């Protein structure tokens, strides 16, 4: 019943869905629409049910992995990543303006807890071949996000980003 | 009025092809690319006018009357692809040849009989005159130096078409010796009275000169409107406002009929929602919400809110050119010249003053209002010398330069910045990087892209031919030149000022 | 182009005196109260027409009563708080219009003042601001105690509390002093008291400590605040910025932020058809009809529009055109160095656009400033500017533009202007005036012309010391057409049964030159009119 | 499984219809459209209805259905934009609309049949099922939307946002 699978070692297999069923990851990729504050294109993010975020690949492929970047919010992602002046916090801040996360919808955030991040080389060949497959799938399937800074008037980042969930073995 | 007539005259002498420097252009290719360019230039600024392309010299003919040695390539009508794609056909070296065959070169010609088919042209046109014109492409000076019967009927058939309202021009081109007008001309081509007796264009000899003369002596100048200039309530002229710039978009698309392709001119109707019918102007009233208040104003009352003065401009003094700003730009500027038409003696003040307000280097700070019940701006009117090239081109009219000023509201604050100056050393680095990006910067060195993009695929549609071949950009730096050119400065300049860090 | 700023808002208290001797009568000159009261009403005025999230607060000093919370008994009395923190509404205007009335008593401005630090110390805490601002509106006609002053100057120190200080005179020095008296326009040391002089020393010693020098500069007079920005110059906001990279070729790279410097200021709202009785835009339809050229009145439906182009004599359809066929690709947002040319070949005249940037160097880049200041200094010294590739995002059409040089004592920076095309140019010839017999003036028009010219300048050279003054800066001055919409606006809104009123007397006062330059144009003006014959033709 | 994807409407006596979600074999989409507050837009709420060619009809607006009697029908959703959302007369013959990702709004990347014919009201129950479904959607629109994206082609270019509730359903013949 799994959508797609991906080999993780020689013994198990990670399955790969395209709806939140009792998963607990959320892999995004992300492609950035043309903005004059923008300075970046497409990224790649790992969120977990409370919402903290981190950074895979930046259009050089998985190598921003081994930095392990993380962020309390794709807001904080964004915020630290995509904009190329020094304090963009000063400026604005960012917000859906529907309650909205870019991974469960209206869902109910839980508690601060530990986000997965890779360890041994079959997790970066799992994120390698994660990162692939959902390049691959970005031309046709995407949905649309918005992003609003506080801006007079108030400044609109559209979004098109594909989702894959799935979950990691304890 | 408002449909100009412009008759292309080529002479097709044998002169016409000897080149000389072989890298320069031949005389005739010369004037079919100026041509072309002139329809080019036509279709892009939409503009509509009839033109027409005759060559006399030729063996072949065909005009309606049957004379000798004219050949009709194109009547009167609008620019069009086809007509492009002919002309361009005849162009260059294999365009010559081509031509040669299909048109011989090299015969005897007589004016009189070529004035006489282009006056036929101009007349079986239906759709009015306005402003009929003929230019002459040729580079001898002495056409019928052997035979003086020709001469005096060239004159007298010239002097017949002056007087019916044709304007005869020349576009005299590059002669062995020169060229000399006071020989054969002078007495054929048109001079208006006493104002254009002197200074006459030199001859031609690259493309770009010819164009320019060619492009300012065939479009007639149109003014946005006709002002009042008073220097109090009693001292009043009469001056002409033109725009010398103006930004060239890319014409919108048309609504044309499925049943006959041709415009549907809409309108606007108002109706109402319940009853269904018409509505007056005088049913009707305008509203703005504040908060959650509604204030309520008639048309008449939206329309006196804005009312401070009536139209023209108003002298409020003057100022030294020292006290203008250039980095105060706030929108394109205007052109204000002399208008004698509306009130007599205008010219002479305006004379005076421009001679006095150079002299003295001070601009005439004015309130400007365009229209009725338009708010005033504060305008400077900059004197302005005419300046013309060596080919004795105007390339600076004389006048007035109405430069707008912004007002406080238009001035925006900028963040408080650290001040940090260079050492003179990567002062003088980079001042060797700038020498060694030094170029001459012209007023037309640059064409819009997007708009030659998008005639070029609408000139490919209409042709009914494939997709067309992109063109590379000129307004975008050439990287690679620049590099070379530059070497290690740019490694040096980095030195000095890049930490190794960052 | 539009402005784009932050999203902060500001927190602003008015302090006015509505003291006895501020309400003082004098033939030609209006009460100080009145000229407050001016000032006070085209700030609101502003605020509220133009939807700002500022919060305004009002405090009246010198009134009969006292509703301020530091009263205790014998203690900062006759000091009301007339307004809290809060946004400004019609309610506001109606009060400063036709509600707060002359008081007949006195007060100490440094307690309104120390009540207006209380009013924005207590009424922040809940709020996130900015920026807090006090506006002092008195005359210096009472007597006030100096024991409280270094406890306000810390107090405003530590809170970061910003002034300005209105008055009914200037602190020009050495004016020289000077028909009908006029407010508001561009043209009176022995006419204050000593108390005057006294509160103008410790106004003055004040605003020294908490700015400097340059605080001098934030003391005005009624009269030139109602023809000058300077109510909201501590409240204005500046654009957010554009970051880009300057290219000098493919190897050289500065980091650069572009800020709008110049961009024409516009109504926000526009009207909307209303109906007459019910007054709602439903009631309205508005549709187009173009059925068919000839009078036939045939129904037309919307599936005909198909659309085409022309290219002269002949149309194009959309048939045969693609959505990707026709699309300039950008290569992208830029801001590259086309290259450097000689400044006296780029000209005014060929200015084009609707805007005008200034490029700093991006903000904490040490190695930015220090590049960007070499450039700039470059072509300061070699008397040159750039010819620049301007692009503003992968969307917009790309431009062609020239940057020079802006050297200040306090900051520098580049300036870009656009410029124009090929297609953009109209290539005109007009006949010249100085060869020509028919309109030649003579000798004595040309004097008579000289004469007019040099009795209407604007400038002076003061003091002798090769300096040039405008005594007629129409770039100080704000569009009277916002100002005037406004007044209509409140009229209407508390007036409903009555007529729009005129333009008021002092802006036609700031939209003309000093009385000064009339008469001595009067006189050449008159000899001017005898020599040139202006006859309007008589088609 | 409190939630529901399908759900159904009655027509007449006999037939009642389905109102899906995904667009599996359906061919007529019903959207309702709501715009955010900008500088250029007036009008807020729009619904039409689209075919598997492109083809668009006005069912609804501010004022209600019975704009639907006016039979309004275009060629595109840009073409209904600028003739309803923005009536302003500057901005009507001043520029166009398009998607930069080429997606529809009903079929996304699906491919738009040639022209076949148009679905309209004839009866007087077809008024009450419109009426039915434009109040279903309109119950669902604060919480089951998606964002479309459109490009407009200023100085600079635009981007407006809308939120579309969209049900897919066949009209039995």
């Amino acid at each position: 019943r799994s959508m797609t699978t991906i080999h993780y070692n020689d013994d198990v297999d990670i399955d790969i869905h395209t709806d939140k069923n009792g998963k607990e990851l959320c892999y995004c990729y992300i492609t950035i629409d043309d903005h004059y504050l923008v300075d970046v294109e497409t990224i790649g993010v790992i969120v977990n049910r409370s919402g903290k975020c981190l950074l895979v690949n930046n259009h050089l492929g998985i190598g921003i992995v081994k930095d392990k970047r993380i962020s309390d919010s794709f807001g904080d992602v964004c915020m630290d990543t995509i904009f190329d002046f020094s304090e963009a916090r000063e400026l604005f801040s960012l917000t859906n303006d529907d309650n909205r996360n870019i991974a469960w919808d209206t869902d109910k955030l839980d508690d601060d807890t530990d986000i997965w991040t890779p360890v041994t080389e079959d997790d970066y060949k799992f994120l390698s071949r994660l990162v692939l497959y959902a390049k691959s799938q970005s031309d046709t399937v995407f949905d649309y996000y918005v992003l609003t800074g506080d801006t007079e008037p108030p400044t609109v980042f559209i979004f098109k980003v594909t989702r894959f969930y799935f979950n990691m073995p304890k | 009025s408002g449909r100009d007539s412009l008759i292309f005259l080529v002479d097709a002498s044998k002169a016409m092809f000897e080149s000389q420097s072989e890298d320069e252009l031949t005389p005739f290719d010369m004037s079919i690319q100026c041509i072309q360019s002139v329809y080019i230039s036509k279709i892009i600024s939409s503009d509509r006018d009839l033109l027409a392309v005759v060559f006399y010299g030729t063996e072949k003919d065909k005009n309606s009357v049957n004379f000798k040695n004219i050949y009709v390539l194109q009547e009167l009508d609008n620019p069009g692809a086809k007509r492009i794609l002919e002309l361009d056909q005849f162009k260059g070296q294999q365009g010559q040849k081509r031509f040669q065959d299909m048109m011989g070169h090299g015969s005897d010609y007589s004016l009189s009989e070529v004035l006489w088919v282009c006056a036929n042209l101009f007349s079986d046109v239906q759709f009015k005159m306005s402003h009929k014109r003929i230019m002459l492409f040729t580079n001898e000076d002495n056409p019928h130096g052997n035979d003086s019967a020709k001469a005096s009927r060239a004159r007298t058939k010239a002097g017949d078409l002056r007087d019916t309202g044709i304007f005869l021009d020349l576009m005299h081109l590059k002669k062995p010796g020169g060229f000399d007008i006071s020989l054969f001309y002078r007495d054929i081509i048109s001079i208006a009275e006493d104002e254009d007796l002197r200074v006459h264009f030199e001859e031609s000899s690259k493309l770009e000169d010819l164009l320019r003369k060619v492009r300012a002596k065939e479009t007639r100048k149109r003014a946005l409107s006709r002002l009042k200039l008073k220097l109090n309530k009693d001292i009043v002229i009469s001056v002409g406002i033109y725009n010398l710039v103006q930004k060239a978009l890319k014409p919108p698309p048309i609504k044309l009929y499925r049943e006959t392709n041709e415009p549907v001119k809409t309108k606007t109707r108002t109706f109402n929602t319940s009853t269904g019918g018409l509505l007056l102007p005088s049913d009707t009233k305008r509203s703005q919400i504040y908060g959650s208040r509604q204030i309520i104003l008639e048309k008449e009352e939206t329309e006196e809110l804005k009312r401070f003065d009536d139209p023209g401009l108003m002298l409020m003094g003057f100022k030294p050119l020292v006290l203008l700003k250039k980095h105060h730009y706030l929108r394109p500027s205007l052109f204000v010249y002399p208008e004698e038409s509306l009130v007599i003696g205008s010219s002479t003040l305006f004379s005076a003053l421009l001679i006095k307000c150079l002299e003295k280097e001070v601009a005439a700070l004015c309130r400007y209002t365009p229209r009725r019940n338009i708010p005033p701006y504060f305008v400077a009117l900059v004197p302005q010398e005419e300046e013309l090239d060596d080919q004795k081109i105007q390339v600076t009219p004389p006048g007035f330069q109405l430069v707008f000023l912004p007002f406080a509201d238009d001035k925006r604050k900028m963040p408080f910045t650290e001040k940090i100056m260079a050492t003179p050393e990567q002062v003088g680095k980079m001042k060797a990087i700038v020498e060694k990006l030094r170029f001459t910067y012209r007023s037309d060195s640059f064409e819009n892209p997007v708009l030659q993009q998008h005639f070029r695929n609408l000139e490919a549609l209409a042709l009914d031919l494939m997709e067309p071949e992109q063109a590379v950009d000129l307004t975008l730096p050439k990287v690679e030149a620049m590099n070379k050119r530059l070497g290690s400065l740019v490694d040096e300049f980095k030195e000095l000022v890049y930490p190794p860090d960052y | 182009p539009h402005m784009v700023r932050s999203g902060n808002k500001a927190a602003v208290v008015l302090c006015m005196d509505v003291g006895f001797t501020m309400s003082n009568s004098i033939p030609g000159i209006e009460s100080p109260f009145e000229q407050a009261k001016k000032v006070i009403t085209m700030f609101v005025q502003r605020q509220v027409f133009a939807e700002n999230k500022d919060e305004i607060a009002l405090v009246l000093f010198g009134t009969d009563g006292t509703d301020n919370p530091l009263s205790g008994g014998d203690q900062y009395q006759n000091i009301t708080v007339h307004r809290h923190l809060m946004l400004p509404d019609f309610d506001l205007l109606e009060d400063i219009e036709s509600k707060i009335q002359p008081g007949s008593q006195q007060a100490d401005f440094l307690d309104a003042l120390i009540v207006s630090m209380d009013v924005i110390q207590h009424e922040t805490i809940g709020k996130k601001f900015e920026k807090r601002h006090i506006e002092i509106f008195t005359d210096l006609s009472s007597r006030f105690s100096k024991s409280q002053l270094d406890i306000i100057i810390h107090s405003l120190k530590k809170c970061d509390i910003s002034l300005q200080f209105f008055l009914p005179f200037s602190l020009g020095k050495e004016d020289g002093s000077g028909g009908p008296f006029r407010l508001g326009g561009h043209g009176p040391l022995k006419g204050i008291t000593e108390q005057q002089k006294e509160g103008l020393e410790i106004v003055k010693m004040v605003m020294i400590s908490l700015e400097g020098e340059d605080g001098l500069d934030e003391i005005y007079s009624f009269s030139e605040s109602l023809r000058k920005l300077c109510v909201f110059k501590k409240i204005e906001r500046h654009s957010i910025h554009w970051p880009c990279r300057l290219t000098i070729g493919s190897n050289l790279s500065i980091r650069i932020a572009a800020y709008k410097s110049i961009l024409q200021e516009r109504v926000k709202k526009t009207w909307t058809v209303v109906d007459a009785k019910t007054l709602k835009k439903e009631d309205i339809q508005k549709e187009t009809v173009y059925c068919l050229n000839d009078d036939d009145e045939t129904e037309v439906l919307k599936e005909d529009i198909i659309q085409g182009f022309r290219y002269g004599s002949d149309i194009v359809p959309f048939s045969k055109v693609d959505e990707e066929q026709m699309k300039y690709k950008s290569e992208g947002k830029c801001f590259s160095v086309l290259g450097f040319c000689k400044s006296s070949q780029v000209q005014r005249r060929f200015f084009m656009g609707n805007q005008v940037l200034k490029v700093f160097a991006a903000r904490d880049d040490e190695a930015a400033a220090v590049a960007l200041s070499s450039l700039i200094h470059a072509l300061d010294d070699l008397d040159m500017v750039a010819i620049v590739r301007y692009a503003y995002d992968k969307r917009a059409n790309p431009q062609v533009g020239v940057a020079f040089p802006h050297i200040k004592h306090n900051y520098e920076c580049l300036v870009y202007v656009q410029l124009p095309f090929m297609e953009d140019l109209r290539q005109y010839m007009f006949s010249s005036l100085k060869n020509s017999k028919k309109y030649a003036p003579t000798e004595a028009q040309l004097n008579a012309v000289d004469a007019l010219i040099d009795s209407m300048s604007l400038a002076k050279k003061d003091e002798k010391t090769d300096t040039l003054e405008d005594l007629f800066p129409t770039t100080k001055i704000p569009n009277p057409r916002f100002q005037r919409l406004f007044q209509c606006l409140l009229h209407r809104a508390l007036h409903p049964r009555e007529p729009l009123p005129p333009i008021q007397q002092h802006i036609w006062n700031m939209l003309n030159p000093p009385a000064e330059v009339t008469t001595k144009s009067q006189i050449p003006l008159s000899k001017i009119k005898t020599l040139f014959p202006l006859i309007e033709a008589k088609k």
